[PDB]
This record gives structure tokens, C-alpha cells and sequence, in this order.
């Protein structure tokens, strides 16, 4: 699928646009506390009031 | 009445009865005393009461207001029986009632709402008395008047709260908190119950547009969502 | 050895002595609270009526069970942790306050004696004292009183002249 | 100034009726001078200056710019969903024009937010409650027949707008939209359903590609496409909470004040 959507590239050529960004074939090729208690106690309080 | 004033022994104490309690999502009661014979409402001391609120319903021991009051009495004629508090923090859909009952004991009933927690600054206090503004063509209609409150104190009290700022200028727990932990055991069932509660509040509201119930039901689903909170 | 007498506490018993300095009687009421390790905690008090009789018999246990019994309606629940008096007499002139205090004791023996001075009592200077008895030897000793607030009773408090959870897990 | 400022307004406006879009942009960026002199001299100058702001947004790829500019200049709805109410001030004439400015905003004012407000707008006319009803259902075939209906109006200066060209890349845009809605949310997906819904759009062969391409935009997220098996897959919320309880206050807040 990567060779036809950069243009029908043979392996060879493939393997040159996948060296160049990292990629590698796998199985396929590889490519890749506290405050908020306090926050609440005042949320409750205006809640209250 | 134009205005109340209460004394800080009454924000102390309205304080120290809710403190011994421990509960958050409770609401204590009791009784007020001073002079409500002018304009200006004195509010100068206070006493607890055994309550409980049930749905809608709400008990209030009779006999312990008169058996109190009595006590009160035979140690200050002075202090008469003025009304009652509650720790609110704002007020609530039995209110009006609530307020009816203490209205034979005097008349006409103060209600001081005391907020123990405190999440305004400016007032610890909100008093309201009991009136019907009234509807032409129609019968009048009971609702709270507020009044403006201060607080204000008689020498003796002076003296005392200004000793006591002077450096400024457990079982029962436990017990809670493994109430608080029970809860959040089973608040599934309770978030769903809650859920359809704050519901109903809203059938209320729309009503009234019945709405005085529906929003207190919303408020009382919204305090238990709270309560739920702090305990996690 | 620590009395922490709370803010309510402290306010009735000046309260009552003043109002019993009127009277021209002597004031007592009973303490309440909580033994805490050696320390003591008074959360609350309550006056006893006037009686005819002086110092000790002065009790009324009718008045006493029936107060008792509607506070635990009330919240706080809380031992008689001991007694205060106002005494005029100083220093330590009186012997029958003491007796007073042996029957308290004989109740229950961490029991404290508080005495304030309504009198001398002045802004800036509370005049008061806690004592127990000893256990050629003096009969009692005094214990200096502490006093607690909660952040809620401090902001309270700081409205004259304007211009729970926590507590349990403490 | 306020008057060479009203003269580098028009100028801009000429140059991009006859004029390039990059230079009547710079022009815009020198444009914007105080509020107040505006204010004092007449109401429609402001007005004017605000319609010129939002062309430079619709120009703009982002109708945010725009939005605030032309609310501004006419009353448009607020986030938290309040009336925003413009003054009645500026002269009838103008009044209309803002009017016209209001309902071109309405392009601008879809994009921002949501969703089918015409409150302001007169309830009689179909031609923009029409177009809000189009974009509702999610179908173009609905949104095709608008454009092809009202075509008068997007033509009107003809050479100006030969190709329509604005209000299709609007639309294909706005196509989109309702895909992204669904907006993934599950775990892994039959292929069937992702089908059937794909199907709507013109393209047959689209969610084989027109799935793949969603992905490309990052508006929705695929998991598992191109798969042998064929079938996609689908502190943080702390903070969500703590935002939701902010918003709570601040109603009850303005209810307080209030």
C-alpha cells in the first residue's frame, strides 16, 4: 500500500523513502491531589451559599 | 421590626452545637432568646434543640422547649423566648412551618439562620420574621421578611471576645468517616436515587412557573453530591 | 497539667459571674467535656441556680439531670469534666470551696475547680484559675488554662468590632 | 486620523472588490485605530469598521476574528447562549446595512458555535432558516438544492464572484461536521454500520477512502482501519469535573448578583 500511494515504487525504491523517515517492516513495515480536594471544598461552599 | 443584632456568644454557640454533632449534610435547630419588644430585635443568647427532618416532615420535641425554657427562666427572666436558628446555610422548604410551631411558644417567630460555615465573611447571620405581602383580588400569602442584621455586644462580651483574639491581634469522627466510606460503597444506587430526586425538584419549579418543594429536593441531591465529595 | 477551656465555655462562666456579681450570690455551674491524656478539654458549661445554701449542697441533682438529659438531645454529650464558682475572697481565703471539690473528686478524681473573679476581671485581664487537690503537705495546686478556637469560632468571633470534618480527622 | 482611517477602510474595501486578498489584509492590519474618536464622530463609522473586520475573518481561514467584530457591530448570540443586543443609535440607512453585515455574519456565526438561532432574524423568510434546517438534517442533497435555488444571492461584480468560490469550500466544510459527530467514542466498530452511515456521502468508495481521509483531518479518530479483520477500533477527567463545578458557581453567581 505505501509503494502504490507514493507512486508504484519498486521494493528497492520503497526501501529509500522508509530509510529516510525511520520506518521498518515488522510483521510489514515498522513505522511507528491536594488543590483539587481544596478546589472542591470551595465549589462547595459557594454551592452552599 | 427594622433590624436584628446578636451577640457573638449566640454565633459561638449556634457553632459549638453543630460542632459536637460532626455531620456536614446535618442541619441543627434550637432556640433563640432576647428582647423583641422594639423595633430592633436583640438576640442574646440561644439553646439547642433534638431534631430531625424526615422527606418532607420534620419532628421537634415540644417538651424539651418548655422544659428548657423553664430552666432558662428560673437563671434570666430577661432572655425571653424569641424564636430559633438553624445552621441553613440558607433557608429551606419547611421553614414556614417550622417557623408556625414556634409561634406558640411567641409571636411573632424569628428565624436566625447562622452559617457555622462561614462561606461569606461579611455576615454569620441572616434574620428573617414572617409576613404576607399579600395579593389583591386574592388571599395573602405567608413569606419570610428579611432584616438586616449586626452584631453587636454588651460589655461583659466586649471584654471577653477581645481577651480571647488578643494573640490574633475522636471516636465519633471515626465513626463518621466509616459512615462517609459505607456511603461511597454503595453510592451507585444513591447517585441513581439522587439523579431522579434533582429531577423531581425540577418537576416542582416548572409547576410553580410545588416550586419551593422541587427546589429543595435539587438542593438536598446537590448537598449529597457534596457530602460524597469531601468524603473521597 | 493543661485546662483548654473552649470559647463558649469561657464567655458563660464570665457571663454568669457577672450577672451573679449583680445578684450579690455567689455563681457556680458545672463543667463539661473530655479527659484528654493527662490534659483537659471544657467544651461547655451551665449554671446552677442560686441556692440558699453555701458552697458545697449548693447542687441541685433534679436541675442537674433534667439540663443534663436535654443537652444530650443536644449534641455535645459531654462528662462533667468539674465545676466553677465565683469567690471573692483571695488569696485562697476560703477552706469550704475546697470540700466542694473532694466530692467531686470522690466522683471522679481527674475532676477540676475553676474559679473567676467577675470583679477584677478587666479588658485585657480575665482573672481566673483551675486547681485540683493534692494526691505539712498544701491541699491543691492550680493548673494554667489554655484556650481553643476553631477557625469557624475565630472568624465568629471577629465580628465585634467588624471594621467537622477537620475537627474529626485532627 | 478617524477620517484616514475611514479612507484606508474604504480604499481596502475597493482593493479587494478590484484587489488582492494579501494586501487588503496588510491594509486591515494598519486599519484598526481607538474605538472612541469613531464613537464621537457617528454611530455607523464603528459599524463599518467592525463589517471590514469580519471580511478580513470570512478572508481569514479562522471566523472567530470576524465573529467578535461583527457581533459588535450587530447584536449576536454569546457563549453561555445570552442575547448580546447592539444599539439602535446609527442611522436607518446604516441600521440596514449592519442588518445585511448580520446576515452575512450568519456564514461567519454557524462555524463559530451553535446552533438554529433566528430569533433576531425575521421567522417568515426561508432563505437562512432554510439553510439552517439543511445543515441540521446532515444531508447535502438538501444543502445542494439551497445553493442551486438561491444562487441569486450568492451572485451578488459578477466577474467578482465568477465561480461562487466562497460558499462551496463553506459548504464542503461543513459537510463534514456531522461525521466527526458521532465522533468515535467506541472501543471497536462493525465495519457494516460505519458503512451504511458513509454510504449518505456521494462518494461509494469514500469510506474506504472518505474513513481513512476523516482520520488525515484528525477531526475523528480510527482505530484499527486498513485492518486484515476490517473492523475499526475506538487526572484528565478530574479536571473536566473541577471545570464543569467552575461553570456551576459562576451561574449561581449571576444569579446572586442578579
Amino acid at each position: 500500500l505505501l509503494a502504490e500511494m507514493l507512486g508504484d515504487l519498486s521494493d528497492s525504491q520503497l526501501k529509500v523513502w522508509m530509510s529516510k523517515y525511520g520506518w521498518s517492516a515488522d510483521e510489514q513495515i515498522f513505522i511507528c491531589x491536594x488543590x483539587x480536594x481544596x478546589x472542591x471544598x470551595x465549589x462547595x461552599x459557594x454551592x452552599x451559599x | 421590626g427594622r433590624v436584628v443584632r446578636l451577640h457573638p456568644v449566640i454565633l459561638a454557640s449556634i457553632v459549638d452545637s453543630y460542632e459536637r454533632r460532626n455531620e456536614g449534610a446535618a442541619r441543627v435547630i434550637g432556640t433563640l432568646l432576647g428582647t423583641v419588644d422594639k423595633h430592633s430585635v436583640e438576640v442574646t443568647n440561644c439553646f439547642s434543640v433534638p431534631h430531625n427532618e424526615s422527606e418532607d416532615e420534620v419532628a421537634v420535641d415540644m417538651e424539651f422547649a418548655k422544659n428548657m425554657y423553664e430552666l432558662h427562666k428560673k437563671v434570666s427572666p430577661n432572655e425571653l423566648i424569641l424564636g430559633w436558628y438553624a445552621t441553613g446555610h440558607d433557608i429551606t422548604e419547611h421553614s414556614v412551618l417550622i417557623h408556625e410551631y414556634y409561634s406558640r411558644e411567641a409571636p411573632n417567630p424569628i428565624h436566625l439562620t447562622v452559617d457555622t460555615s462561614l462561606q461569606n465573611g461579611r455576615m454569620s447571620i441572616k434574620a428573617y420574621v414572617s409576613t404576607l405581602m399579600g395579593v389583591p383580588g386574592r388571599t395573602m400569602g405567608v413569606m419570610f421578611t428579611p432584616l438586616t442584621v449586626k452584631y453587636a455586644y454588651y460589655d461583659t462580651e466586649r471584654i471577653g471576645v477581645d481577651l480571647i483574639m488578643k494573640t490574633c491581634f475522636x471516636x465519633x469522627x471515626x465513626x463518621x468517616x466509616x459512615x462517609x466510606x459505607x456511603x461511597x460503597x454503595x453510592x451507585x444506587x444513591x447517585x441513581x436515587x439522587x439523579x431522579x430526586x434533582x429531577x423531581x425538584x425540577x418537576x416542582x419549579x416548572x409547576x410553580x412557573x410545588x416550586x419551593x418543594x422541587x427546589x429543595x429536593x435539587x438542593x438536598x441531591x446537590x448537598x449529597x453530591x457534596x457530602x460524597x465529595x469531601x468524603x473521597x | 497539667k493543661q485546662v483548654q477551656i473552649d470559647g463558649l465555655v469561657v464567655l458563660k462562666i464570665i457571663k454568669h459571674y457577672q450577672e451573679e456579681g449583680q445578684g450579690t450570690e455567689v455563681v457556680q455551674g458545672v463543667l463539661l467535656g473530655l479527659v484528654v491524656e493527662d490534659r483537659l478539654e471544657i467544651t461547655n458549661c451551665f449554671p446552677f441556680p442560686q441556692h440558699t445554701e453555701d458552697d458545697a449542697d449548693f447542687d441541685e441533682v433534679q436541675y442537674q439531670m433534667e439540663m443534663m438529659r436535654s443537652l444530650r438531645h443536644v449534641n455535645i454529650d459531654h462528662l462533667h469534666v468539674g465545676w466553677y464558682q465565683s469567690t471573692y475572697y483571695g488569696s485562697f481565703v476560703t477552706r469550704a470551696l475546697l470540700d466542694s471539690q473532694f466530692s467531686y473528686q470522690h466522683a471522679i478524681e481527674e475532676s477540676v475547680v475553676l474559679i473567676y473573679d467577675p470583679i477584677k476581671t478587666a479588658q485585657g485581664s480575665l482573672s481566673l484559675k483551675a486547681y485540683r487537690l493534692t494526691p505539712f503537705e498544701y491541699m491543691f495546686e492550680e493548673v494554667p488554662i489554655v484556650i481553643k478556637n476553631s477557625h469557624l469560632i475565630n472568624v465568629l468571633m471577629w465580628e465585634l468590632e467588624k471594621k467537622x470534618x477537620x475537627x474529626x480527622x485532627x | 486620523k478617524m477620517l484616514g482611517y475611514f479612507s484606508l477602510v474604504g480604499l481596502l474595501r475597493l482593493h479587494s472588490l478590484l484587489g488582492d486578498y494579501y494586501q487588503a489584509i496588510k491594509v486591515l492590519e494598519n486599519i484598526e485605530l481607538n474605538k472612541k474618536s469613531m464613537y464621537s464622530r457617528v454611530p455607523e463609522c464603528q459599524v463599518t469598521t467592525y463589517y471590514y473586520v469580519g471580511f478580513a475573518y470570512l478572508m481569514m481561514r479562522r471566523y472567530q476574528d470576524a465573529i467578535r467584530v461583527f457581533a459588535n457591530i450587530l447584536l449576536y448570540i454569546q457563549r453561555t447562549k445570552s442575547m448580546f443586543q447592539r444599539t439602535t443609535y446609527k442611522y436607518e440607512m446604516i441600521n440596514k446595512q449592519n442588518e445585511q453585515m448580520h446576515a452575512l455574519l450568519a456564514i461567519a456565526l454557524t462555524m463559530y458555535p451553535m446552533r438554529i438561532d433566528e430569533s433576531i432574524h425575521l421567522q417568515l423568510r426561508e432563505k437562512y432558516g432554510d439553510k439552517m434546517l439543511r445543515m441540521q438534517k446532515g444531508d447535502p442533497q438538501v444543502y445542494e438544492e439551497l445553493f442551486s435555488y438561491s444562487c441569486p444571492k450568492f451572485l451578488s461584480e459578477p466577474f467578482l464572484q465568477q465561480l461562487k468560490v466562497f460558499s462551496d469550500e463553506v459548504q464542503q466544510q461543513a459537510q463534514l461536521s456531522t461525521i466527526r459527530s458521532f465522533l468515535k467514542l467506541y472501543t471497536t466498530m462493525p465495519v457494516a454500520k460505519l458503512a451504511g452511515f458513509l454510504d449518505l456521502t456521494e462518494q461509494e468508495f469514500r469510506i474506504q477512502l472518505l474513513v481513512f481521509k476523516h482520520k488525515m483531518k484528525n477531526l475523528v479518530w480510527t482505530s484499527g482501519i486498513s485492518a486484515l479483520d476490517g473492523e475499526f477500533q475506538s487526572x484528565x477527567x478530574x479536571x473536566x469535573x473541577x471545570x464543569x463545578x467552575x461553570x456551576x458557581x459562576x451561574x449561581x453567581x449571576x444569579x446572586x448578583x442578579x
